[PDB]
């Protein structure tokens, strides 16, 4: 139930967007845009069903800036999503953080004596392992990209 | 036209770390703000926080900080914003995360993942038609393996946008 | 081209381009009203000889005038208003036109580019308040956009599903001096890569082929043959389908043959209503599925197979799905499916008349037929002798309740764009001003426009803008002192409860109110009041004898009911014969 | 203690709910055209007597309405419309309170919540179309949080910049039955993060600190002293600081004392102008910092030292940079301004009279004359007529242009929300429906009203309103058959010419157009009209002693023009001098 | 605000350098050069500003040797610092030094059982984080060279 957008020359590219789930009803699961001076790849999930999906991969269309919106879901995708996660870095719990990054497989960018920050990267299966797994030590604040998708594309 | 294009940045290019409840149109009223304040919004990037029921919107604006001051209190005349923190002037992590499809043959594939290692971009899928890298980390980093791709035959650049957390370090 | 009123290598102000902009597209009227930002346009929309400027009262009417010389033309209506107020009124025309998709493109004077955000002067933000009730919008931001903006607005509005697209100009850019490239082509990538294609001939067959196993098919034409003259009936003349019209589908086809049904839906007619769901074949033409026409979700036709062809891809199964459908231009998709019925001429003869004859039996036998009750005159009495006494070449306009119903289910609307009426919004006070751009788009038609108690008033701002331009806005007035479309909601719902559904004062309930013949007298029209079985036609003759407009104040009784009215989302079975206010 | 119109345990309808939802805030009087699918809030309002339906006759007219009885109360006054093109409709009048800071609420229906947003019947999607111009939009999902979100609209409407806050209702939400679960607290969380704090006398020391070193003070007050009705007055009564009130700040300081600068700014009073551009502390209470008061942002009193208290954090530094820079409840800090700073009332400065003696000499110098060409009775005049006879306070509605100001600048206001405007949105229309929530608000008291020749009849749908409710409001017509305000800007900005500012018919030019005589009497209301002093006296003492409402048409002078006018970014360098229409 | 210097063939080459930031009156920041037997690569951070800056670059070159000044400051450089720290190895202590050396991705080239020496190497913002994380354990000598800057060529 994930959506790609890729939108034209226009400023405000995600008002167009972020309105019509808005203004028809139709809840995000998540969203991530790599927008430019007129190009912008959305990546959006959006919790219906595959019948509501039909319609917002083409009242999307409706928008006019609109140059193409593919439903990914079908198709085996890369769902990859970061998530620089801020964790209290308090050494009696720092400890074990350590490789429950290494695990997780993530850079950690910058360190201070009670905020370590750390950089996962991947599957929302593995995302929401870290939302929880590492829940329990003290978040200060999680920040997260939207997932992003693509085509494992084959012919 | 396949591919998204370089870089997501200016000069101004303040960013501005949101922290909006849940709502499900709650992204419509913040880029609401965004366009109603006459901001291009140079890219964006929303997520769920660390207490989950609200959201976190990192944006990227080209306003000076006169007229982002204009903006980071404006934005607080939303309702569902808690809170904006115009992290420009600290210093700040800036991952973004980019899914670098590039269609490639056997040889060049290998002369694709060795760049690709130099950036530790993890190739997230690969096949004959093409690979797929997924590198991360500042944007210089991002736009730094675009300008070195466009030499081989790039597809669809699914990136993600800024995202931020000011270091305390 | 045209006549160029304007040197055309000489860079000039954006006034000079705007007008000219509208004038390199065609542009004979707009429905411009000045204000402190839009003032600039009219300082040059004298200036063009051409568009004769229909300035309005309220843009609000004014922007309903845009939708009656809209859906009267097939050319776009342009309303151009100033931010503040004229810009959020827009807002009811704009999702009127959004809805029932008329074309239009709203300019508006937008504030200067400094003063962009702060909301420094009367900064509505248009194009973010206006997102949603128009199919695009453009906040220029240099003058050399303005005509590819506005050459990609006439697309937008025109082509496409034909929908409503606003342009914000600011203030200062109008001011601005630039070069007017016509010329400079639209950088409109996404939407042309999918403005829908021709549909292929052999997709067309499929829909041939499922009339043969189809005994009983209906044609379900809404408001995509608004752009066919013959070209719907000729399909019916070439393949006995019986045609089945909704609310903005009258008028497309000529409803006044003997094949010729009527609106269907929950305040459509009942004999239209067997024939959509015990059919087997619903041929959507160009008609998008409403809610008041699916009643239930499922019971719509469900014991049918549908074909659904419209303009829009996207809202091809927006509601219950068909089975085959094409995102054909239905004006064009006619035109190949009409050419393989001359060609496949009679191997099949698809006039099954006793599935016709199935409703030719329910066309006399759940007519639309009431009772006159008393000695004054009865609503829908007056609105069926108005065909007669106008030939059905007069283009209708009304508001919304029973004077749009009482308009829809009586009236023989022969050719299309005669039908003018807010639909699937259901703006009030749209007749008024609707029959205004109705008086510019057919400025010679019999413009006669039924009115309501509720709905007259509401725009009776554009009363004066009959008088300052003489046109032959032929006011009915079916006024029966009370906003009965909710009275006759209340009464068959819940309790019949009067919350002030009666408009005039409670303390004067036997008189009429408003005196409104002196609305007429306040701008210098005549009027008629018209209460008995004495004056039936009698004012409705005086009317076509006046010349220019008219008024025609039919007080009916206090309490009428629209026949039929299916329960919100309710299934056919409840369809009635009923009205209870007596 | 609320009485409970049912039992606090009846699963009932959630219109029941919603309906006493309003009450529990403790408001009276709603204005609900009538709902085709808003329909159980109106049916759940005959169930109850203490709130009253003033229904109008227009949406539009009905959230002006719902301004008029806001800003003349203070209570958050609120408006019903029927879901779509009537919450449409609102779009004007919500533009208005988010501009113009008015405590609104607008409670809407919307369509079944399966429907919502589906291109679907009598719907726009209007949660999300007036995202951009109310402080809070609402789209609940079910009964139980129906009180939630409006003691948080009302929370809303009341807290921070008192905003619109448009609550809407699906229709098959109210037709859901559940148990009101009343007290529930705000959901809220991040609203309460700069629900704005009491600014304590520290932070107001460096106001008091640089009030000795104020030596050319200006009390740049506006409509954040809307509930102070004393408090201003109580402060100037402590430090004598001449005002210079803005147009929802009329009032707010009663505009007979010694420092009686009425208006200042762009189209103010010219020696306000010079009180606020000779400043060297531009103090400002309440105050938006618009274009159209500063003209330049860096030339707007740049030899002044700004400080700035409002309770909205955001427009602190919005339009125009502070010096020094304070927050908070201005009527709030005011009691902690006035009641704190008796301390230093032998210390602190009042050295002023050196800066009044400025004024007294530019007072007359720069005076509020007029050109009584003929007998054409100047406006100008006949507002000052106005107070002669008007007997003192009185609550006056406008709608906007030419004949706004002529309010502003030619009437002694005695107390705020005893005046109206349409300032920041600038909403043609205004007038006669703001007469109306005027007449709910305060309806014993003498609810005058001033309208123009095209913003009366862009809103006259609301005389038929007046008769059914009884209200007594007293409007004046200053009628020129023309676009008073932007006629002017054809001459100041570029050019002498008449480019469609005349509203009237060309037929008819030297005749009244519209007859607004045959305008109150279609509606039956007393009319008259006016072109002569002497009946000018005559005709506003037939007006405060006649029962019920009354109309009159004064005709202003179609070539009258008013000082100051500049272009946008000027100062008072580059004011016009004497500027006519002649 | 920082300098690469490219000089000639002579002997204390540094003194020409060092002398005329010192004389001068304009403090270094941070350096380091690569001597040779007859080419070095000076690399000079000047903690002033543009306008003394600009001075500095033309002022190196009032010397003689000095083959070529560039002020490296615009450029989008690489400041790589290395930092030979060697801390104290207690294991009490240690045992998190170890993923605090991984963090930052450095080598320990010699080990004691109270001191190991670590050869953490990059960006001077990353160089700061150590000398500030890791100086809560207790340090006992860093040494560390000086910011060295290269131009990220393109074209
Ligand atoms: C109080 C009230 C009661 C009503 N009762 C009824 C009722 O009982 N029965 C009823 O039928 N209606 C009723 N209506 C009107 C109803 O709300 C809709 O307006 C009606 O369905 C109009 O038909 P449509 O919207 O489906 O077609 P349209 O008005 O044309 O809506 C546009 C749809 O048709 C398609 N279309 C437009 N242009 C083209 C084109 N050039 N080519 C192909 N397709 C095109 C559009 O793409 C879109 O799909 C009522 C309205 C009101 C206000
Ligand atoms: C054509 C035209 C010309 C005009 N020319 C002028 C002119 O020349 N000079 C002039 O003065 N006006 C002029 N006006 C009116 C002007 O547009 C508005 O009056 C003004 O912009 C808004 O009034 P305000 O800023 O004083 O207060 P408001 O904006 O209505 O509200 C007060 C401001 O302070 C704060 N505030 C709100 N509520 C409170 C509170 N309860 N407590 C504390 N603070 C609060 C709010 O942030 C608000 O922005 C003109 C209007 C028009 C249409
Ligand atoms: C702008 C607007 N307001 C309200 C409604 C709801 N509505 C539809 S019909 C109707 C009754 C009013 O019709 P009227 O003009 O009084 O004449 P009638 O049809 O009752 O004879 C109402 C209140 C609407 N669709 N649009
Ligand atoms: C719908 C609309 N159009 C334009 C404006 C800008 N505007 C405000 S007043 C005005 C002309 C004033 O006419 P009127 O309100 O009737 O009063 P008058 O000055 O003529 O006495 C104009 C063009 C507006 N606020 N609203
Ligand atoms: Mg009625
Ligand atoms: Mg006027």
């Amino acid at each position: 139930h994930t959506i790609s957008v890729f939108v034209g020359d226009e400023s405000g590219m995600i008002n167009r967007i972020a309105g019509v789930f808005a203004r028809r009803g139709y809840n995000i699961e998540s969203l991530a845009v790599g927008l430019n001076r007129d190009k912008a790849l959305f990546t959006i999930v959006v919790c219906g069903t595959e019948r509501v999906l039909q319609q917002v991969i083409e009242q999307l269309q409706k928008l006019v800036n609109v140059l193409k919106v593919e439903d990914i879901s079908s198709e085996p995708q890369v769902e990859r999503e970061l998530m620089l996660v801020k964790v209290n870095a308090h050494p009696e719990s720092r400890a074990e953080i350590m490789w429950l990054v290494d695990t997780f497989r993530a850079r950690v960018v910058d360190i201070a004596e009670h905020a370590l920050t750390i950089e996962v990267t991947g599957d929302p299966g593995k995302m929401i392992a870290v939302e929880r797994n590492l829940k329990k030590f003290q978040i200060r604040e999680i920040v997260r990209t939207g997932k992003i998708a693509l085509r494992r594309e084959k012919m | 036209g396949l591919l998204t294009d370089e870089d997501t940045s200016g000069l101004r290019s303040h960013t501005l770390s949101l922290l909006v409840n849940d709502i499900p149109g709650v992204l419509n009223i913040v880029t609401g703000v965004f366009a109603r304040r006459g901001y291009n919004i140079q890219s964006l990037a929303v997520g769920h926080a660390e207490t989950k029921g609200i959201s976190r919107i990192t944006t990227v604006i080209p306003a000076t900080d006169e007229s982002v001051s204009k903006l980071v209190q404006q934005l607080y005349k939303l309702v569902d914003v808690h809170e904006v923190h115009d992290l420009t002037h600290l210093p700040f992590s800036e991952r973004e995360l980019m899914l670098i499809k590039i269609a490639v043959n056997a040889a060049a594939r290998r002369d694709v993942l060795d760049i690709a290692s130099i950036f530790r971009a993890k190739a997230v899928d690969v096949s004959d038609h093409t690979i797929t890298l997924q590198l991360t980390g500042d944007l210089d980093k991002m736009v730094a393996l675009q300008r070195l791709l466009e030499p081989y035959g790039i597809c669809e650049v699914a990136r993600t946008g800024r995202v931020a957390l000011a270091r305390e370090s | 081209t045209f006549i160029s009123r304007f040197a055309p290598d000489q860079p000039r102000k954006g006034a000079d381009i705007l007008v000219e902009a509208l004038e390199r597209q065609g542009v004979e009227t707009v429905f411009a009203y000045p204000g402190g930002a839009s003032m600039e346009i009219h300082q040059a929309l004298t200036r063009s000889s051409s568009i004769r400027n229909v300035l309005p009262r309220h843009e609000q009417g004014g922007v309903f005038a845009a939708e009656g010389y809209a859906r009267s033309s097939g050319k776009p209506g342009i309303c151009i208003a100033t931010s503040g107020p004229g810009a959020t009124n827009l807002v009811s025309g704009l999702a009127d036109a959004l809805l029932d998709s008329v074309p239009l493109v709203a300019i508006t004077g937008q504030v200067p580019r400094r003063m962009i955000g702060t909301d420094a002067f009367q900064e509505t933000p248009i194009v973010e308040v206006t997102r949603s009730i128009t199919k695009h919008n453009y906040l220029v931001m240099d003058v050399e956009d303005i005509p590819r903006i506005i050459e990609e607005a006439f697309f937008l509005a025109t082509s496409g599903r034909p929908g409503p697209v606003l342009v914000d100009v600011p203030k200062d850019i109008q001011q601005q001096l630039a070069i007017p490239n016509w010329e400079q082509a639209m950088r409109l990538p996404g939407y042309m890569s999918r403005m829908p294609k021709p549909p292929e001939d052999s997709h067309l067959e499929q829909i041939v082929r499922l009339i043969s196993e189809s005994k009983k098919p209906v044609l379900y034409v809404g408001g995509g043959c608004l752009n066919s003259s013959d070209e719907l009936g000729r399909f019916v003349e070439l393949t006995g389908i019986p045609v089945a019209s909704t609310l903005m589908g009258l008028g497309s086809y000529p409803c006044d043959d003997e094949l010729s049904l009527h609106m269907l839906g929950m305040h459509g007619t009942v004999y239209a209503n067997y024939a959509v769901e015990h059919s087997d074949l619903l041929l959507a033409f160009g008609v998008r599925f409403d809610d008041r026409v699916t009643g239930k979700l499922e019971a719509f036709a469900s014991r049918a197979k549908i074909v659904h062809i419209d303009i829009d891809s996207a809202e091809i199964g927006k509601n219950k799905t068909p089975h085959v459908s094409v995102c054909g231009d239905v004006k064009l998709a006619l035109q190949g499916m009409n050419k393989v019925l001359e060609n496949r001429a009679e191997e099949l003869k698809l006039d099954f008349g006793v599935w016709r004859n199935e409703l030719n039996v329910q066309k006399q036998k759940f007519p639309l037929s009431f009772k006159t009750f008393g000695e004054a005159i009865p609503p829908q009495y007056a609105i069926k002798v108005l065909d007669e006494l106008t030939d059905g070449k007069a283009i209708i306009s009304t508001g919304v309740g029973q004077h749009q119903m009482w308009a829809a289910q009586f009236y023989n609307y022969k050719k299309p764009r005669q039908w003018l009426s807010s639909g699937g919004l259901g703006a009030m006070g749209f007749g008024l001003p609707a029959a205004i751009g109705a008086s510019v788009a057919n400025p010679d038609a019999i413009v006669v426009d039924i009115d309501g108690d509720g709905s007259f008033i509401m725009n009776v701002q554009e009363l004066a803008t009959i008088r300052v331009e003489n046109l032959p806005v032929k006011v009915l007035l079916l006024n029966n002192q009370h906003l009965g479309m909710v009275m006759q909601w209340e009464d068959r719902f819940y309790k019949a409860n009067r919350a002030h559904t009666f408009l005039g004062d409670p303390a004067q309930e036997d008189e009429i109110f408003p005196n409104m013949l002196l609305f007429a007298a306040a701008c210098g029209i005549p009027a008629a009041r018209v209460t008995k079985k004495a004056d039936l036609r009698e004012a409705i003759q005086t009317m076509l004898d006046t010349p220019g407009p008219y008024l025609l104040d039919v007080i009916c009784p206090h309490q009428e009911h629209v026949l039929p009215m299916i329960p919100s989302g309710g299934t056919f079975n409840d369809v009635i014969t009923e009205g209870d206010g007596r």
